[PDB]
């Protein structure tokens, strides 16, 4: 995108309070509509490709372009997988799946209950027996949900 | 590994094989089965199938109306509460040396119904002459499709395991005459059953019909005001269940004196104490009807005790017990991805909408 | 010959 980058540039500069050239967690948390969204810290971490804790402009572009209308099903499923794969190694481990669910559920489940349903989801979905969930195993489980359809933004 | 709640035990992924479950004499190893199932282990599917169909061939040869000797432990509803069923066997006696009679409703509501069925069917194969299983109103297609059992089988095993259970449930006997004194059934009486011969004549090998004697044995209840009637009606339509009947105290006493019986022992309604004894027969001084209910803390909310009845020459010992811990399951046996993914989808998209706006 | 009922807890 030519003018689509230029328009994103506008919103980027508006968000970059301290004009550093990068967006800090604090700077995303300045928008009040994000303050009660427990997935903001996951989305930032995913956009933050170099792991420095902030989102630079290139990171911002490439992150946002994951949510285009053109994007096919597999690409959206990839983004959803990244939500759970905290360490970015390609496999959702028991600890990761627990921690990410914990962000969303809050106090609604006890730790012991959450751990039990994490274990059972992994056992049921773990076709190759390594105790972790690969992208292939992930797609087999969530394949029929059509959530790709509800992951679109007009950029 | 990076597993967070270490104290919580992890289910085994190994599925028990045919040689692990059945010894070379054809007998199930119930101790091994009990330990594995308590850990939320699974059997190979062909092994679950073998238990189900071998139990069903034993059930199929039994009569509609069972003839059961004292002493015996009589148990009411279980409803998939496998971990309470483990305690029940401690309270009631080892099946190795105790006669048992279960009155139905093994499945639905509790999230371990297949484990209850696998265990009880395994026990029936091992003790064919001393462990007896009756049909309850849940042991059918119509209810297990609406409640949780069909879904439980789909998620834990497959639909073939479900279909085999449905065929096995069709073979369950409807009633038992215990010590030549008690008629034992899940629900109760019918306006069409005046004698024990009326039970012997039924064709039980089918899905229970929407009305008639088979329906009534599984579904009927005593009147709310049983024993204290001002409705001289023996059988009134059961508007709470939506089929079958409420039966009155005169209805029961009529059946009892006609057939020279002492009492009806039934289950089917939850009880805070785990049992309820109803108005005494005047001819005998003994309760005309007893309800037994063997699911403690029913639905994880009732906070009730469960009980079993240990009947022995001249004494009815009712033994109460409380619930035991069990593992957590999301509604409908949903996995955490299915559960969380829609919310993940909407919350990421919403974040980006607010950022771009 | 009226049979007796004894109710006890196990728990
Ligand atoms: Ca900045
Ligand atoms: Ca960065
Ligand atoms: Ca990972
Ligand atoms: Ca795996
Ligand atoms: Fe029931
Ligand atoms: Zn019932």
């Amino acid at each position: 995108d030519a003018d689509e980058i230029k328009r994103l540039g506008k919103r980027f500069k508006k968000l970059d309070l301290d004009n550093s050239g990068s967006l800090s967690v604090e700077e995303f948390m300045s928008l009040p509509e994000l303050q009660q969204n427990p997935l903001v810290q996951r989305v930032i971490d995913i956009f933050d490709t170099d792991g420095n804790g902030e989102v630079d402009f290139k990171e911002f572009i490439e992150g946002v372009s994951q949510f285009s209308v053109k994007g096919d099903k597999e690409q959206k499923l990839r983004f959803a997988f990244r939500i759970y794969d905290m360490d970015k190694d390609g496999y959702i481990s028991n600890g990761e799946l627990f921690q990410v669910l914990k962000m969303m559920v809050g106090n609604n489940l006890k730790d012991t209950q959450l751990q039990q349903i994490v274990d059972k989801t992994i056992i049921n979905a773990d076709k190759d027996g390594d105790g972790r969930i690969s992208f292939e195993e992930f797609c087999a489980v969530v394949g029929g949900l059509d959530i790709h359809k509800k992951m679109v933004v007009d950029v | 590994t990076d597993r967070v709640v270490k104290a919580v035990p992890f289910p085994p992924s190994h599925r028990l094989t045919a040689k692990e479950v059945f010894d070379n004499d054809g007998k199930p190893r119930v101790d091994i089965l009990k330990a594995h199932l308590m850990k939320e282990g699974r059997l190979e599917e062909s092994v679950a199938l073998r238990i189900i169909t071998e139990g069903a061939s034993i059930l199929r040869q039994e009569k509609n109306l069972l003839d059961i000797d004292a002493p015996v432990t009589v148990c009411g509803d279980i409803h998939g509460q496998f971990f309470d069923l483990m305690k029940l066997f401690e309270v009631g006696g080892s099946p190795a040396n105790t006669r048992y009679l279960f009155l139905g409703d093994y499945v639905d509501r509790g999230y371990f119904s297949i484990e209850c069925v696998l265990y009880l069917w395994a026990l029936k194969i091992l003790y064919p002459k001393t462990l007896f299983l009756l049909r309850g109103n849940h042991e059918c297609r119509h209810l297990t499709e609406y409640f949780t059992f069909k879904q439980e089988c789909k998620i834990k095993y497959s639909e073939r395991v479900y279909d085999a259970c449905m065929d096995a449930f069709d073979c369950l006997p409807l009633a038992a005459l215990m010590n030549q004194q008690f008629l034992c059934v899940h629900g109760g009486l019918s306006p069409e059953i005046n004698t024990l011969d009326d039970i012997r004549k039924l064709d039980r090998f089918k899905e229970p019909p929407a009305y008639g004697p088979m329906c009534d044995i599984l579904w009927s209840d005593p009147l709310e005001d049983f024993g204290n009637e001002k409705t001289q009606e023996h059988f009134t339509h059961n508007t709470v269940r939506g089929c079958s009947y409420f039966y009155s105290y005169p209805a029961v006493c009529e059946f009892l004196q006609h057939n020279n019986l002492l009492s009806i022992l039934r289950a089917h309604e939850a009880q805070d104490a785990g049992y309820r004894m109803y108005r005494k027969s005047q001819t005998t001084g003994f309760p005309s009807l007893i309800t037994i209910f063997s699911a403690p803390n029913y639905l994880d909310v009732y906070n009730n005790k469960a009980a079993v009845l240990k009947y022995e020459n001249n004494v009815m010992n009712i033994r109460q017990f409380n619930c035991s811990p069990h593992p957590y399951w999301l509604p409908n046996f949903m996995d955490v991805f299915t559960w969380s993914l829609p919310f993940v989808g909407e919350k990421v998209t919403e974040m980006l909408v607010n950022v771009l706006n | 010959e009226p049979i007796a009922i004894i109710i006890t807890d196990t728990e």
